[PDB]
RNA sequence: AGUUGAGAAGCUUGCUGGAGGUAUCAGAAGUGCGAAUGCUGACAUGAGUAACGACAAUGGGUGUGAAAAACACCCACGCCGAAAGACCAAGGGUUCCUGCGCAACGUUAAUCGACGCAGGGUUAGUCGGUUCCUAAGGCGAGGCUGAAAAGCGUAGUCGA
RNA sequence: AACCCACUCCCGUUGAAAAGGUAGGGGAUGACUUGUGGAUCGGAGUGAAAGGCUAAUCAAGCUCGGAGAUAGCUGGUUCUC
RNA sequence: GAGUCGGCAAACAGACUUUGAUCCGGAGAUCUCUGAAUGGGGGAACCCACCUAGGAUAACCUAGGUAUCUUGUACUGAAUCCAUAGGUGCAAGAGGCGAACCAGGGGAACUGAAACAUCUAAGUACCCUGAGGAAAAGAAAUCAACCGAGAUUCCCUUAGUAGUGGCGAGCGAACGGGGAUUAGCCCUUAAGCUUCAUUGAUUUUAGCGGAACGCUCUGGAAAGUGCGGCCAUAGUGGGUGAUAGCCCCGUACGCGAAAGGAUCUUUGAAGUGAAAUCAAGUAGGACGGAGCACGAGAAACUUUGUCUGAACAUGGGGGGACCAUCCUCCAAGGCUAAAUACUACUGACUGACCGAUAGUGAACCAGUACCGUGAGGGAAAGGCGAAAAGAACCCCGGAGA
């Protein structure tokens, strides 16, 4: 029932990293995505006690909200709502401009 | 210079307790109103 | 599962089930006491394993 | 209390209206005593604490009547 | 019961006090259910640790208060058995 | 800051701010504050002033420390000793002990603490309680009485 | 002497203390002192009586309501011409 | 239909899930101790029991019971012969809590009258007892004037009028209209209401689908600028890095229920209504009160604490003292839906409502902290950024601040 679920190729639409493509990691519960190569965080992080061991400034990826990235077509190479209009008994998400199923 | 509260648990429980509370009708509705604004005590 | 305990477990092969299953929490909350439980998750299936038993003695 | 067991009288409440018309709350009484009936139909005396109402009640329907009616209301005798 | 055996003993007491007594006596700290008899903590560790258990000394302990933002908080008061053994025998 | 109006006030702008604002003409008011020994917060002045809590009393050495009048230990001096000593009840409720700490608390400083964090510690046939028994007094089946609420009380059963 | 009291002075009065301290003082086998439990309560208690006391409150406790009592009184009442 | 192991509380472990977790609704199962608390006590959250059944080796354990009262019934039976009280066992029901609304019992004082007594405030506040989702009242012993109307409740008027009042302060109708609402059944046994079983139907407790936007400038980021579109039973909703109908959740609009609940409707059934049979210690009256707007007043009508006390349809009571004559009703037995009141509690929507000294006391772990012996009183405290990207590393400093 949600438009994007994480194995799923998308593109930025109005963030900073815009026009870049990716593949969902994470879908957050508040609403928000993880998604692979755009909004890179430098994080400092302290190294650790115990024998542990995480460097000093790590390069991870911040989660940015699902209003700003939109379903990758493959076919017209466009953005493209998704909706749910095909099924016999399955509810398939498919695209919106051309009507083809999203796989 | 002796004050006025002298504390004995016996004594405590005994005029103010749950029980002394609940064995007259307004002490019952001294329950009532202690609960009905909702406090966490209400035997003291 | 519950419907693999109703499979012709009867009154004593689910009874007998409780006590087997009583010993595992016993031995899982005498490891939590020293440090030798490492996997933690075992505690809280063996719980709700015996309420699946004690479940489906009520019910025949 | 203080109500007749024939008729359920209790005591009303008035006043007391002075020279000067000051009211003060008094209180009417019903003028109850106890008093022994004997019932034929049993061989004994009931003792019931009734108005004068309730003894001239008990004169012009009889003991029975009203001993029949005091117990569907549930009295103690 | 045929439970019951296995809801009294809550684990060995850990401590320096409970080692040392459990080198030097014969008697092993165990924390133990905050309603059990000395008489089904004793039928108890002879049914579930295969010994022969001379006597049980028990302790209720207070739960320490703690402070902190909004208000004082509790711990559980729980209980506390000494098992007292035979001088070899020792449980696991 | 400049400027324009008799005024309440208006307009233009530099810096700050970083997401809202409301020509005009009307509608509506929680509509304008310096006073009410006004309310509530912040902050003054007095003023770095008075005090620092019995006038038993302290002096060195050594250590630890970032730093010791105050901590610890040693030497010595004083003070209590029908208590300033040991203990039980009540009341309190972890303040007890050990590690680590010193921001705040401690009328100064603190390495110390009844303070912070985390662990530990309270073992009963015989000591106290429960359990047994009752006093004062309470409650009280039924019961007497009382507008109602209730009052008093018998059997009873609580109550050191 | 303990204990209970509180006659005198001085201190203290922003106290160490919302009634004390230090020197002295009275009773100290009784109409004594005291622990623990209980009883009496607001035109109502208790009082060897002073209007004393009844939780630092007393010629009518405290609290909550009637209640925003009432005030011919006091104080105040906010921009402009 | 893809993530999850609730929140402050972000991380971390050990894990669970497409063989379908988490989540949401319906029905069950478990449901410790307290509390009406109900086996007996008790200082609430504790202490000690008994009986029956089954299991257990000088120790117990499981599952049931065990309060009081009222009503009904069975057995039993004191003085005392008979049978009554009483006692034992069964069945059914009750008790407690809740903001208000309702019907009753008891009922102030401040205040006003420019003092104050009658009076007012006010049958108010308060305390008490019952009942219901509403209650109460209700089918003329009612009003009208010789014409007529027809139960009750609620609203607007008549009207601040007639009255009433230290005729002061004040308190205050009715007739007659206009409406909301719509029904009367019975004591020769009824409507109605319950509880069941049924007859279809409707709602509710979860969800599903749900249209249409690109390029460009400034910018950290575009929803904004400039241009060109599209959708519309969907355009002034929320938030998305600045202001979005077309980016997301939604919205208009259609669909939707294994299982529960609720309302309405059939058509049976058992009950009830129900007190027996048209009303007697009743109507009326004398004292003392209370109410009726009506301070007992010329005082009718109602109610009754005391004392009395009728007629019987060629009777009887009302028409504001009372009396005649007319007119109109049938009291002393009942039951009745709607219009009406209220909202602690839910859901949606709305605001010329507040926006942190405001609005709840309370936006935050608030009836908390704190103060009281208690009853009771009662706070203060919101905002980093779009995202923690919450500052790796170096230096002074006490591995400080």
């Amino acid at each position: 029932m949600q438009k994007i679920r994480r194995d799923d190729e998308v593109i930025v639409i109005a963030g900073k990293d815009k026009g870049k493509r990716g593949k969902v990691l994470k879908v957050l519960a508040d609403d928000r995505l993880v998604v692979g190569g755009v909004n890179l965080i430098k994080r400092h992080t302290k190294p650790n006690p115990m024998l542990g061991q995480q460097g000093g400034i790590v390069e991870k990826e911040a989660p940015l909200h699902v209003s700003n990235v939109a379903i990758f077509n493959t076919e017209t190479s466009k953005a493209d709502r998704v909706g749910f209009k095909v099924e016999d008994g399955k509810k398939i998400r498919v695209f919106k401009s051309t009507q083809k199923p999203v796989q | 210079m002796k004050r006025t509260f002298q504390p004995s648990t016996l004594k405590r429980a005994r005029v103010h307790g749950f029980r002394a509370r609940m064995a007259t009708k307004n002490g019952r509705q001294v329950l009532s109103r202690r609960r009905a604004k909702g406090r966490k005590r209400l035997t003291v | 599962k519950a419907n693999e305990l109703r499979e012709e477990k009867s009154g004593p092969v689910t009874g007998n089930n409780i006590s087997h299953l009583l010993r595992d929490q016993f031995n899982l909350r005498m490891q939590k006491a020293t440090g030798q439980l490492g996997q933690s998750h075992l505690l809280s299936q063996v719980k709700r394993d015996i309420a699946r038993v004690k479940t489906v003695l009520n019910q025949q | 209390s203080r109500v007749c067991q024939v008729t359920g009288k209790g005591p009303v409440t008035g006043n007391n209206i002075s020279h000067a018309h000051n009211k003060t709350r008094r209180r009417f009484l019903p003028n109850l005593q106890h008093h022994r009936f004997w019932v034929e139909s049993e061989k004994r005396f009931v003792r019931l604490r009734v108005s004068a109402k309730g003894m001239r009640i008990i004169d012009k329907r009889g003991i029975e009547a009203v001993l029949a009616d005091l117990r569907a209301r549930g009295e103690k005798f | 019961a045929a439970e019951r055996v296995f809801k009294v003993l809550l684990g060995p007491h850990i401590s320096e006090k409970a080692t040392g007594l459990a080198d030097g006596k014969s008697q092993f700290v165990f924390k133990v259910a905050t309603d059990a008899t000395k008489l089904e903590i004793k039928k108890a560790v002879e049914s579930l640790f295969s010994v022969k258990v001379q006597r049980v000394t028990t302790l209720n302990v207070k739960g320490k208060t703690k402070r902190t933002a909004r208000g004082l908080g509790k711990r559980n008061d729980w209980k506390k058995a000494y098992i007292a053994l035979q001088p070899g025998q020792d449980l696991d």
